[PDB]
């Protein structure tokens, strides 16, 4: 029949060539996909024995009329979605049925207008989605009062080329409605005066909406009046852009009030169009996907709370020391810039990642002028030269380096002074362990990641002995061949120990006993043979013993570990399919008789 | 099968993958030189899935050397740079994307490009293209 | 009882409590040391047993008298070693005897002339130490035109106050010698006019000469005549006295002309004396321990030939075009720096060692503005993005990234121009191989080190196909567990290969047939328990095979491999100390048995 | 025990070491503060070996958990910064070295460090003293 993903509630049922529902699926199912089939009408009764949905999808199914009262039985549905059908008009009362319905999707199907779009019924709508249809006006419809629950409309790729002070109308009259408005890609060359005088808007974007930079400019200026939470501003690389964009097309904006704006592409951009003082008193600044090569002269009384800089093209590290900013993300910059000194005395987060970033001299207060900073992301960066162990930077909750370049970390006690961090990510940084005080200083610690590093002499050493409150230990690919007497015994929070891909020929259950609270012992794809010491030894707490994808010796002289195998085949994962490696099948299997 | 074009150093074609057969109709003008093509790649389909988390699995070969699984993501989620990043399931897409490359050295041969359309958030195949490359 | 470092040959009697040459050291070596011993005369006749020395070595010894014939039967010694002995005066035939001595080491001697110094005899001299005396006069002496060998006399650390014009008449005389002057560490305050008018030398250090800024400059300007192949320049951390160091400082170096100019560390460095215009037609430019922070000045009409800079302080890479600059050496710089587009059309030499240096975009001649590039070090530095696989730098042969990290190497063919190189080390630079064509184009490679990284799934694979000329394989510390079928095979010419230090259970032979010129072969530290698969194999000329530290298996499955360490006893390291693993010493002894 | 001061937040003395026991009086002005120190090291010695290629190989320890051998190359053979470089065998040197330093978090206990001194060109040893700091 279909696909069945989760019995009696989830089914999918994707081109299979039907021409009405499958009602022999589960009269209790909750989630339904019957997109890309050639459904064509969509009659009465049909959907009435599945009282419980929640999710239809019916996307490009040829669907041309909705029979009235075609939604029958789905008083409780809350997602549905019509993409790509040529419907093109609503009859009254085309979506008669549908009472607890949250999301409305009815994008690409020759809707004209939201005036005859049937909808002033349902109460409990939130999102409203026509993208891409034939609406040619703007005006927000006067049902939209019995519309108490709505909070987004998308009116992307449409018709649109004026908002106009009538089209507003319903939102002036009602100033309490938290709305949000996407509104990209509509060819908008009028905005009538005055037409955005006090109206309020959570989210408003604008991105790929006008031709040429004489329109953009016109259009803002009659943007007068606005507040909106956050407005989203820009291009698209894949469609015709504005030639030539200078700070002065921004001018309009000043005159509306933002708490957070967000840039994206733009085909051409100034350096200097960021620090443009209509922008000032703006709480969350961002660049996504922009040309910015330096950012340096922003000005000292800009109220910027939060500055995100995603995937832009910077040449330099920014010089900033804006005295007010909490937050700092920089990331998956184009090129490879080198950290610059920087002077930010209210950060308290900071990401830095994905930019393969140089940084000589890691880390401490004269490097960010901060005593507030609890987040700390430098993954994926290039070589990051540990030069002073946070002498300044105590708040330190989150630190990440995984994926970088550690240098000189096993050199000192590298982490002393981050008595507070709860979280550490070492992985793939390709340090050889080689120093017992490594992670001196770290008696918060809930969480050491270190996947993919070594140990001197492939020996794991003493260098847990003060990380007592360790929940989560990641040993993994660390090339380990011997564990040292004592390693674990001061882990008495420790729930789960990966020790998976390694190179151990066995286990010692001793190296255990004090790991009271350990609920998973992964010790998979590593080449054990047995476990010697007191089978007891392993935590009665023990849910998850991974030791899949070893190599047990199936010998007499192992005869008590063998047994302890089937004795504790609740606890191991995928035991039947557990195979010895000596003298070829099976495991669970292994008898006791030659001389044992 | 699909489509063929021939630059001054490659000729370059694609079929459907074994595995998958959804349609897409991808182009690129002009024909792509490995030394260096400015120009844009066309792209008209109905995507079987949201395009908002699309990246690609680009499984590589020369003369049956295999490089390393390459993934590409062009959609992250998140103030995107194009504007079929937002196109929903079942949505009619069409459009042309710029491009340009400097070119590097390549070796003279067979190129086997698999390239697996992926659909980030559901992790599910969008397409997939069997591309020819022979330089 | 002294101390025998070669038998017959060499003899080191250092810091016994000596009073005389004992003499029970056989009359037959060739070098001594007997220094830091009581001696305190150097009694007539001493050595005249020890005819065929060549070198001794007198250092500390107390020595207040040097008698008459002392050296009397010593024909070849070339060198002699006096250093800290108080031999305050030296009389006529101090020195008679040493008819080849070539090297008089005469330092803390408490000399106070060389006029009165009895060596005008000693016609085969080279070298004359005479630093740390109470030399107040830096006159050449007549005898010198005796002296016709010798090329470099050192006079630092003495109480030399002035260089007049009679001071060097000797040179002025006589313009064929080739004299080396060390005149540092003499409190210089005064040169007089015209004294180096007619004067050539080869080498000249001036270091820690001058109390201030000024004496220097005015000291500098009476060096006017001087013909100097190399000029080295500067003070010492623990001697400084120059306040400022300006470019005026330099104006006597236009009345000078110099071949090789060295600046070593000086207490005040300003960065625009490297943009001096004196030192426009200087060959060779170096720099070491110096302050300079930014070297960006230099204009394009300058002439270097080479340009060092050793241990300085750049802030940011030097932003070059010299047209005639072969050669270029920065290392060992302080902090980071990335690397950032220089144009040196004459560039066939670099490098850019050590410096934690972070190259993205490596590389193409657009990097370099070079055709003739033949020697590029980027080892021991930071993070070195592949991204051009050399285009334009076809005629490498010498390519070093030891110790940095390397990234995206293998994810295409990096090293496909370089159909020229000879060597190329990637070491320690953290690489998963995990591409079989990561080497195509190195046609012509002899040297390969790669030590210390690592292959997908632990397997050597196929990646040796088109390296033909290879003579040298370094893939010790690389993880190995397998090793591919044919991936040896063509190898005619290899002579060294060291797997040393991998994971390897067992050895195969018919990988190594077909290595036809192979000599040593380092299978040591791993895992190996014997070698499978016919042990005629192993090529006629491997002369050394090293096997020690495994875990070789003395069981009966092993009969063939077992005897045949037996008969291949001369090819074997170490043979006498290998010892069994399994069923605990020793190996060579195992015999046929039971069974077997 | 050879010398011995006390600074601000420190105690630090040295002996030779057990094996070693070539003489070298070496001092510091003022005493070392961990928290940061400009000064002079004062060296007063005999060098057993020529000083041109001299290093040293550090052995330290905190409260008994040693780092790994830290090496601290002093002369390079070539243009070095340092006058005592060009001193041989048997040449007094008396000298004073200019120096400062900012100071890292330091323990909060006891300090062992055995500093060996290494004639880089022969391989051999010059001296080797023994410091202990307390902190
Ligand atoms: C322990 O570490 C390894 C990875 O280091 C984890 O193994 C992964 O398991 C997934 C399951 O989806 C495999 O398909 C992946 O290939 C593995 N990741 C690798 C090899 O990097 C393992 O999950 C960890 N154990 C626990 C209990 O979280
Ligand atoms: C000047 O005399 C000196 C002899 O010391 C020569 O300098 C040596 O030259 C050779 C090769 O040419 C080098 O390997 C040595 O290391 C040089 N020594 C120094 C200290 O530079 C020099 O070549 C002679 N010049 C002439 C014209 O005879
Ligand atoms: C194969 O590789 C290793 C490098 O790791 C070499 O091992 C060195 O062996 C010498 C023995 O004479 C030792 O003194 C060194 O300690 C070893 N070095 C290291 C880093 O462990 C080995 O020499 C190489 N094989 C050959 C033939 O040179
Ligand atoms: C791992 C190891 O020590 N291998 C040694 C090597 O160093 C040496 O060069 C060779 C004799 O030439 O014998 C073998
Ligand atoms: C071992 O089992 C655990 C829990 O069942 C699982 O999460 C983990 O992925 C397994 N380890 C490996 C290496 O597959």
């Amino acid at each position: 029949p279909c696909i069945e993903v989760v019995p009696n509630i989830t089914y999918q049922c994707m081109d299979q060539k039907l021409s009405k529902v499958p009602d022999d699926i589960p009269s209790s199912t909750k989630n339904i996909d019957l997109s890309f089939n050639p459904l064509k009408i969509l009659k009465s009764y049909s959907f009435s024995n599945f009282s419980e949905l929640q999710w239809l999808d019916l996307s490009r199914c040829e669907i041309e009329t909705i029979e009235d009262k075609a939604w029958h039985g789905l008083h409780h549905l809350s997602n549905l979605i019509l993409t790509g059908n040529p419907i093109q008009s609503f009859s009254p009362g085309s979506f008669s049925g549908l009472t607890s319905l949250e999301n409305l999707v009815a994008v690409e199907t020759k809707l004209a207008s939201l005036e005859s779009f049937p909808i002033g019924q349902l109460i409990t709508l939130k999102k409203l989605n026509v993208a891409h249809n034939f609406i040619h006006s703007c005006k927000l419809p006067a049902y939209f009062s019995n519309l108490t629950n709505l909070v987004h409309v998308d009116l992307s790729y449409n018709y649109i080329q004026t908002i106009t002070v009538n089209d507003l109308q319903f939102l002036r009259e009602n100033p309490q409605v938290n709305l949000s408005l996407d509104m990209s890609l509509n060819p908008i060359d009028f905005i009538q005066d005055q037409a955005f005088q006090g109206i309020k808007l959570h989210e408003l974007t604008l991105r790929g909406n006008f031709n040429s930079s004489n329109i953009m400019k016109t259009c803002l200026q009659n943007l007068a009046g606005l507040h909106v939470h956050r407005l989203i501003l820009g291009e698209f690389k894949d469609e015709r852009n504005l030639e030539i964009f200078e700070p002065s097309i921004m001018e309009g904006l000043c005159d509306v009030t933002i708490d957070e704006f967000r840039l994206t592409y733009t085909n051409d951009f100034s350096d200097d169009i960021v620090k443009f003082h209509c922008l000032a008193n703006v709480s969350a600044m961002s660049l996504a996907g922009v040309s910015i090569k330096y950012l340096e002269d922003v000005p000292k009384h800009f109220k910027w709370q939060s500055l995100s800089i995603i995937r832009c093209q910077l040449k330099q590290f920014p010089t900033l020391d804006l005295p007010f900013l909490k937050s700092l993300t920089l990331t998956m910059n184009k090129g490879s810039i080198s950290f610059k000194k920087v002077a930010l005395p209210s950060l308290s987060y900071l990401d830095l990642s994905r930019n393969a970033l140089s940084f000589s001299g890691c880390c401490s207060y004269s490097d960010l002028g901060t005593n507030s900073l609890r987040h700390l992301d430098l993954s994926f960066n290039g070589a990051i030269i540990m030069s002073a162990n946070f002498m300044g930077l105590e708040e330190l909750q989150h630190l990440d380096f995984q994926h970088s370049t550690l240098k000189r970390v096993t050199e000192f006690s590298a982490f002393l002074s981050l008595e507070k961090l709860l979280y550490l990510d070492i992985s793939y940084t390709n340090t050889k362990i080689d120093f017992d005080g490594i992670f001196l200083g770290l008696t918060s610690l809930n969480t050491l990641k270190m996947a993919g590093n070594s140990f001197k002499d492939n020996t794991l050493s003493n260098v847990f002995a003060n990380t007592t409150n360790l929940t989560f230990l990641d040993l993994s690919k660390c090339q380990l061949e011997q564990i040292s007497w004592g390693v674990f015994d001061t882990l008495h929070r420790l729930q789960l120990l990966n020790m998976s891909h390694n190179n151990l020929l066995f286990l010692d259950s001793s190296h255990y006993n004090q790991l009271y609270s350990l609920s998973t012992l992964d010790c998979s794809f590593n080449r054990i043979e047995t476990s010697k010491g007191i089978l007891q030894h392993f935590p009665k707490s023990l849910a998850f013993f991974n030791l899949t994808n070893n190599s047990v010796a199936c010998i007499c002289e192992h005869q008590k570990f063998l047994q302890w195998v089937k004795e504790q085949k609740q606890f191991l994962v995928n035991v039947e399919q557990m195979t010895c490696a000596t003298p070829n099948t099976s495991l669970v299997l292994d008898f006791n008789n030659s001389t044992c | 099968q699909q489509w063929f074009c021939n630059s001054s150093d490659a000729i370059i074609s694609y079929s459907y993958c074994d595995h998958l057969k959804f349609p897409i109709s991808i182009s690129s003008e002009p024909c792509i030189r490995l030394r260096g093509t400015n120009g844009f790649v066309h792209v008209e389909f109905i995507p079987r899935g949201n395009l908002k988390y699309l990246y690609f699995n680009l499984f590589i070969s020369v003369n049956s050397i295999e490089l390393p699984k390459r993934k590409e993501v062009l959609c992250h989620g998140h103030d995107d740079d194009y504007s079929f990043c937002r196109a929903l399931k079942g949505e009619t897409v069409n459009t042309s994307i710029p491009f340009s490359f400097e070119g590097i050295l390549f070796p003279k041969g067979h190129y086997r490009c698999v390239a697996e359309a992926i659909a980030g958030d559901t992790e599910e195949k969008l397409f997939c293209l069997n591309f020819t490359i022979i330089h």
